[PDB]
């Protein structure tokens, strides 16, 4: 049952072969809750596309490992794996054993880890400059929200530069996302601290209280119990009563309404104020710690900002604007993709050119190694190089250009020693261009973990030859 | 593209039939006749000849093979396999969305490189040495009944083509149909067979009054009113006093009354090709009619005239001590089955001498010639600027099927030896490290007699690629007349 | 006869299924549970014990490998391969007209002859570090992906060597197997001490203690019932708080009793104290004991308390009113290990624990279960190697030498039973035929070279998986246990005797 598992994994490649690259197609996703969505991120397709074939579930579980130590290259796991098994049939139909292919890819997986550092063209200067981030971040945002790479490359650059001085503390949790219904990308901006969309329900515009609480004459004494405990900021989960709204304004207690539960639990882990279920009990232990709680009006919309003036501050929140909730979700993923791009660059910085440049340069070397390396494993090392070529083919098809002219021209420039050459991103131009001058640079550490996972997944599939049901 | 793909499966299935019918360990096949009978042959030439096929693309494979049988009596099995394997790479036709013209230019470009690569591993031959030619012709004598008289078949096959070759004209043309007429004579055994150094006519003896044995013959090539011309056309021939009257058309019954009166041999139904060999043998001349004969139409220089009944059958021996651009084989045998074995097996060996004498160049067979070629095109593809390099590499991977079948028919591990066979051509010289057809392991061809001529492989790869070009140039089937 | 043909072909199909997972170079099988669990493994016991088969005849063969795994711990895949080939060759004679009763008599003679052949070729090599590594290489190579061989080999060897002294027999309960996530697979190593799931969680605790006296307790330090003749009676929420002041006197006063023991037994600097109470602990008791350099642990397993008694030496206590210095232990480095998310307690460098910990690390759940069985299957392979002082060569080298002894053997009981020995000869040679295919080489060409190897000496010849030539299993470090092959030939003959003697198959409900 090997040919059936391979053919089943090729069914999954076509669901993400076209969604890859800047000219990639979108996919008409329909949620399980009877909702319509349109996107091109491969991570979101598999979350809704229930992959029931067990043979391809290993590839999806490999993409789950793509979350740890990296936040990019998911399409590499889906395309590179599908091309290895697709060409694996050409070896098995000749008569080659499945075991010699398994040990052949482990040889090429190590060989590529030794050739990849030689192709590192440049590295991040780590000067914490906005022009440094936005210039290098031009690669990761595109193919996720294409055309709007100008504003996004500069916004996230402002959020990451604020955290690098706090060395050893940069993570994706520091840069949160907060989107508001608005006109479009022109009104989007970046602010410090925690920023939410719901404005202050009460009359307080600014209060420097420390304790924050999260949840006719009787209710007037209960709101006073929040003040008796030394807290002038009350956060109600659901709706607030009309009588309780005014009682908070008498003692200058800032009323805040947070309907989304993600807004409530976000405060539990930052200032320490946890949500109590009872109707405002006088519990001081479960209250938080904040330096200043004030109201800000940015983008013609009032927003509650929790700025930690006394502390150093490491909590960033990008204020996004967009008229469509479906479109703002596509921007939500590109923001998380850009934040995770530099989260890997906190380690040793190494950058490789994208756009199929390294994939031909890496295949040109392994192919030459397979010609001079005798043994029964060379057939698998050769196709491991030709499997890299499918990633240029993914971009050539999405760009509307014949992939045959792409692989010929990428091989010709590298044959003459012209490295750092990738695909020209244009439909009317089947030629190529230099990736170094264009500013297209991927992450070295992402490819090291991506080629490692895609080979282990393809080996994990080839090791299986039959599926048998069971019962505990 | 449905018509482009139809010619793939139409030829891929035909190659599957004769895929295991290659080499000295060729596998037999079972053909069910409509009358319940079974033929258990193994030659791919006769197998596909009787199998009726429905697709037109597969029918062209049969018309191509028959023309190959006239040029060279062997190697036609690989002609269809390479043309079928070259077209079996559907990744570059449809999946890559390439045009057929893209791949045709790639194969035509690879054709000129394969021709030069086979000449690099060539080797000259000293045709003067009969022992060096014995190693070449023995490739066909092995696994035959003629192995008991291999030295006799070598003398019959090698010396016969030397008589047909005329090296004074420059072109050195060799024709087996006109100048190498093979005939049988009853009686005797395979040992009694020899090559007649002249012409032999298969005309039976009708009248008893005919010159039986003459050491210096004389050959003449060419109621009331009815017998007027008959007696006069016959009386003009005896002016020269001949001993055998050789006529082109048939002779009447009354004209033979004067041929038996003269007690001379009467021969008729002789082709125009047959009389020229005689005119060049005994120096005679072909006259249009019997009435305008001259002195030059004589048999001066002839060996002898013998119409003896050998094996209960007359045979007119008009041989001489010269080689007038022609020859005649005398096959002797006790039965027709034994005669049928030597007659057909010598035609396989006689055609090998035709390829060496026209161009004394050999190639290392037994899977050695393919790997020597496929290794040259693979390295050349890495430096070939253009999209044609991808189908250029498919030819390097497709020609490996010839040694794949020889090792698979033997039953050994084809995947283990073929992968290591690449290393022998990668490091060491490509002219050696072949594959043993009987044993299955690797061995050098300089020590073995698996060397094939040059003309056999040239027509193979030319026709193997030309067949794929003609089939990929098709894109639709037209019905009508 | 038809009652056998349904059982004969039932094993032949079962032979073609499990033959592709013998050895390291073979393939793996998937287990689809239907609920969401997926598993990969080559061990035939899991492919038969947890798997559901369609045929009832093949279901009986599953119970054989279940008991086979309980005795020897390995070799269950080849047990079914010989069984499937025994009935295959028996069917060749049954077609001629031989009753199955005589064929069982032939297996009985060859089984006793082959068992005598093991006594001649077995090697009683001294057990040490270098030899057991060669044995553990044979058991773990077929349970991993050709990378965890050298990693896990040193673990299982040194694990058993740590718990074997004074000629004491081996016990599998002396090893605590733990698992850790959020890490790679090659980080599996040995832990001298015992690893606890839950540990101390307070900022005022020490990060590591070079030396601490471990006090064993079983006392409840959370809200419990009233220990005197009283109960919980209140009228409001404020009155209920007054009962908290009364009930907590049973918990709070017991925290100070530990402090009095701390200043009593080594209360000076350069010392420590670790409480390993099994019950839960209140944060007020954690803050009270954390300031005193006393590490308080809670939420431990029942078996961990048994091993904790051996690690430090302190006897298990049930009440702090019965507290005494006699139940105090002692250990070396006591610290807390940090993972990506969680943290665990480590009490390594004990005095005389007599209990080691094989700490497994892997990133995934389905991959951690594959190594879970390889540990139990690797530890038991070397367990029989030391308990059984004699070993045999691996690489299928026993099968090819056994074929030479049985062909050169005539039955001294009757003639017609000689053919049963001929079938048992070709049935044992299926193992070099299976491994030749899993390696990707020709099936018969590998069998010729190992069989053609002969000499005027004692020559052990086996199968080379990397090249396909005759391999001397003793020269390359390829060895098995003596009880494995002894239980193989002793088991496979009984099952073939029970099934072949079935004359008819009646549907009994
Ligand atoms: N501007 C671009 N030009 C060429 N290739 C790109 C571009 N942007 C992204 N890609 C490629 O598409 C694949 C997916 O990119 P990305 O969206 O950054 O990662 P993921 O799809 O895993 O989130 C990557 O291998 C990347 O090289
Ligand atoms: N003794 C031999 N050893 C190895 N290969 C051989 C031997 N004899 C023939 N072959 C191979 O068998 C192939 C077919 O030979 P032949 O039978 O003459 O042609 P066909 O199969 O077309 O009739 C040749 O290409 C040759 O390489
Ligand atoms: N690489 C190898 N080459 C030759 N024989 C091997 C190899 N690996 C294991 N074997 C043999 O295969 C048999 C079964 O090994 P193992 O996989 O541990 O048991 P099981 O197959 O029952 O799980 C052993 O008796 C051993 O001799």
């Amino acid at each position: 049952a090997v040919y059936r598992n391979i053919q089943a994994c090729k069914e999954l490649a076509q669901t993400t072969r076209t969604a890859y690259g800047p000219n990639g197609m979108n996919k008409m996703v329909i949620n399980h809750l009877e909702k319509l969505f349109v996107t091109n991120d491969a991570a979101t397709i598999l979350r809704e596309l229930e992959v029931q074939h067990p043979a391809a579930k290993m590839i999806v579980m490999a993409s789950h490992m793509q979350e740890q130590e990296v936040g990019d290259g998911t399409n590499f796991v889906l395309v590179f794996a599908g091309a290895l098994l697709e060409l694996a049939e050409e070896l098995l139909r000749i008569g080659l054993s499945v075991s010699e292919v398994i040990e052949g890819y482990e040889i090429a997986c190590r060989k590529a880890h030794e050739i990849l550092p030689n192709l590192v063209c440049c590295s991040a200067k780590n000067l914490r400059d906005i022009d440094e981030v936005s210039s290098l971040l031009r690669t990761s945002i595109m193919s996720k929200q294409y055309g709007n790479e100008v504003f996004l490359a500069k916004l996230i650059a402002q959020a990451c530069v604020s955290i690098f001085p706090d060395s050893g503390h940069f993570n994706v949790d520091n840069i949160r996302v907060c989107k508001i219904l608005g006109s479009g990308i022109s009104s989007s901006s970046v602010l410090h601290g925690m920023v939410f969309k719901k404005e202050t329900e009460g009359d307080v515009t600014s209060v420097k209280d420390a304790k924050i609480a999260v949840y006719e004459n009787l209710m007037d004494a209960q709101v006073k119990a929040i003040a008796d405990t030394g807290a002038n900021v009350v956060v109600t989960g659901g709706k607030v009563a009309d009588m309780a709204l005014h009682y908070a304004n008498k003692y200058n207690i800032m009323l805040v309404r947070l309907n989304s539960k993600w807004d409530l639990r976000r405060l539990c882990k930052t200032v320490g104020a946890t949500a109590l279920p009872r109707l405002t009990p006088p519990v001081l232990e479960e209250m938080g710690h904040c330096d200043s709680v004030y109201l800000s009006e940015v983008g013609d919309t009032q927003v509650v900002v929790f700025k930690h003036e006394k502390e150093d501050g490491a909590i960033s929140t990008i204020v996004l604007r967009g008229s469509t909730d479906n479109l703002m979700d596509d921007i939500e993923r590109a923001v998380d993709d850009g934040v995770n791009t530099f989260k890997v660059l906190t380690r040793d910085k190494r950058l490789v050119p994208g756009g199929g440049a390294t994939e031909i340069e890496l295949a040109k070397q392994i192919t030459s190694y397979g010609e001079t390396c005798p043994g029964l494993e060379q057939y698998a090392i050769k196709k491991f190089a030709e499997a890299f070529e499918a990633i240029p083919r993914a971009l050539a098809e999405n760009s509307g250009v014949k992939a045959n002219e792409v692989i010929s021209k990428l091989y010709a420039v590298h044959q003459e020693g012209n490295k750092n050459v990738g695909l020209d991103i244009e439909a009317e131009v089947p030629a190529v261009k230099d990736m170094l001058e264009a500013g297209i640079l991927d992450t070295y550490l992402g490819k090291y973990w991506a080629i490692k996972l895609a080979t282990n997944a393809a080996v994990t599939v080839l090791r299986v030859d039959q599926i048998i049901m069971a019962k505990p | 593209r449905k018509v482009q793909s139809g010619n793939i499966n139409a030829a891929k299935t035909i190659a599957d039939i004769i895929r295991t019918c290659l080499g000295p360990k060729s596998m037999m096949k079972m053909l069910l006749d409509p009358m319940g009978g079974i033929v258990m042959t193994n030659d791919g030439n006769a197998i596909l000849r009787e199998i009726q096929v429905q697709h037109p693309a597969a029918k062209s494979m049969i018309e191509i093979s028959r023309t190959q049988d006239e040029e060279v009596g062997d190697g036609t099995t690989s002609v269809i396999i390479l043309a079928g394997e070259m077209l079996s790479v559907a990744e570059h036709f449809l999946e890559q969305q390439m045009h057929p013209t893209v791949v045709i230019s790639a194969y035509r470009k690879a054709l000129d490189d394969m021709i030069s690569t086979l000449k690099k591993i060539s080797i000259p031959v000293d045709i003067s040495d009969s022992d060096m030619m014995l190693n070449i012709i023995n490739s066909s004598i092995t696994t035959k009944a003629i192995s008991r008289w291999s030295s006799l078949a070598c003398n019959i096959a090698l010396d016969a083509v030397k008589m047909v070759q005329f090296e004074e004209n420059g072109r050195k043309e060799i024709d087996i149909k006109k100048y190498a007429r093979v005939e049988k004579i009853p009686g005797g055994i395979i040992e009694d067979s020899c090559v007649l150094r002249g012409v032999m006519i298969n005309k039976d003896v009708t009248h008893p009054r005919m010159r039986r044995y003459i050491k210096n013959p004389r050959i003449v090539l060419l109621l009331q009113m009815e017998e007027e011309y008959i007696q006069q056309l016959c009386e003009d021939i005896i002016q020269l006093k001949p001993d055998v009257v050789i006529t082109e058309k048939g002779i009447s019954d009354l004209a033979q009354h004067y041929l038996m009166r003269a007690n001379i041999t009467a021969i008729r139904r002789v082709r125009k090709t047959d009389n020229n060999r005689i005119a060049r043998a005994c120096g005679a001349r072909i006259v249009s009619r019997p009435e305008e004969l001259r002195e030059d139409d004589v048999g001066t220089g002839a060996g002898l005239l013998e119409i003896k009944k050998i094996g209960d059958e007359y045979f007119t021996f008009i041989t001489d001590c010269k080689d007038p651009k022609a020859c005649t084989i005398l096959l002797r045998g006790a039965s027709k089955e034994i005669l049928s074995e030597v007659e057909r097996n010598l035609q396989d060996a006689m055609q090998v001498c035709r390829n060496v004498l026209l161009d004394p160049q050999l190639v290392p067979g037994g899977g050695a010639s393919e790997m020597a070629v496929a290794h040259a095109l693979t390295e050349k593809s890495k430096a070939m600027t253009g999209v044609e390099q991808w189908p250029y590499r498919a030819v390097a991977q497709a020609l490996e099927v010839i040694p794949r079948t020889l090792i698979q028919n033997c039953g050994a591990s084809t995947i283990r030896l073929l992968t290591s066979l690449r290393a022998k051509h990668t490091q060491e010289n490509c002219e050696t490290w072949g594959v043993n057809g009987e044993t299955g392991t690797l061995v050098d061809m300089k020590e073995l007699g698996i060397w094939e001529p040059l003309a056999v492989k040239l027509q193979t790869y030319k026709t193997a690629v030309e067949t794929a070009v003609l089939l990929l140039r098709i894109d639709d089937i037209v019905s009508g007349h | 006869q038809a009652a056998l043909a349904v059982n004969i072909s039932a094993a032949r199909g079962l032979q073609d299924v499990l033959r592709t997972n013998l050895g390291p170079k073979g393939t793996m099988k998937m287990l689809v549970s239907g609920a969401g669990d997926i598993k990969l493994t080559k061990d035939g016991n899991v492919l038969l014990h947890e798997m559901q088969i369609q045929h009832p005849t093949a279901s009986l063969i599953a119970k054989v490998a279940t008991a086979q795994d309980d005795i020897t711990g390995d070799g269950t895949t080849s047990n079914v391969l010989i069984i499937g080939e025994l009935l295959k060759q028996a069917d060749l004679y049954i077609s001629e007209g031989l009753h199955p009763r005589i064929i069982t008599e032939g297996f009985e003679a060859a089984k006793e002859k082959a068992l005598q052949f093991l006594e001649e070729v077995k090697v009683s090599r001294e057990m040490d570090r270098e030899t057991l590594i060669d044995v553990a290489r044979t058991s773990l190579r077929t349970k991993v992906h050709a990378e965890l061989a050298d990693v896990l080999t040193e673990a299982v060897v040194d694990s058993i060597l740590a718990i074997k002294k004074q000629d004491e027999p081996i016990d599998l309960f002396m090893i605590e197997i733990m698992e850790m996530k959020h890490k790679s697979e090659t980080d599996t190593s040995l832990i001298r001490g015992l690893v606890l799931d839950h540990g101390a969680r307070h900022p005022d605790m020490k990060k590591r203690v070079e030396d601490a006296y471990i006090l064993t307790c079983n006392v409840s330090l959370e809200y419990e019932k009233t220990e005197v003749n009283s109960g919980f009676f209140y009228k409001s929420a404020e009155e209920r708080e007054k009962l908290v002041k009364a009930e907590r006197k049973f918990i709070e006063d017991r925290v100070k009793k530990i402090i009095e023991l701390k200043r009593k037994v080594c209360g000076d600097s350069d010392k420590g104290f670790v409480v390993i109470n099994q019950k839960g602990i209140d944060p007020f008791s954690l803050d009270a004991l954390s300031k005193e350099g006393i590490v308080a642990l809670r939420r431990a397993k029942r078996r961990n308390m048994e091993r904790l008694t051996l690690a430090c030496g302190g006897v298990a206590l049930n009440s702090f009113d019965d507290l005494s210095p006699d139940c105090l232990g002692h250990a070396g480095l006591v610290y807390e290990y940090t993972l990506g998310e969680e943290k665990f307690t480590f009490i390594e460098k004990c005095n005389n624990p007599r209990s080691v910990t094989l700490l497994i690390k892997g990133p995934n759940k389905h991959t951690l279960t594959q190594i879970k069985d390889a540990v139990r299957d690797g530890l038991r392979a070397v367990k029989n190697a030391i308990d059984d002082g004699c070993v045999v060569p691996g690489a299928g080298a026993v099968e090819v030498a056994m074929a030479e002894a049985l062909i050169k053997h005539k039955p001294s009981v009757k003639g017609r039973a000689q053919l049963g020995v001929q079938a048992f000869a070709d049935a044992l040679l299926i193992i070099p035929k299976v491994l030749a295919q899993n390696s990707g080489f020709d099936l018969q060409e590998t069998l010729v070279k190992i069989q053609a190897e002969h000499s005027e000496s004692g020559q052990l010849v086996g199968v080379d998986l990397n090249t396909g030539e005759p391999m001397v299993a003793a020269e390359v470090g390829v060895w098995d246990n003596y009880c494995v092959k002894k239980q193989l030939l002793h088991s496979c003959t009984v099952i073939a005797t029970n099934i072949l003697l079935v004359d008819e198959i009646m549907r009994a409900g």
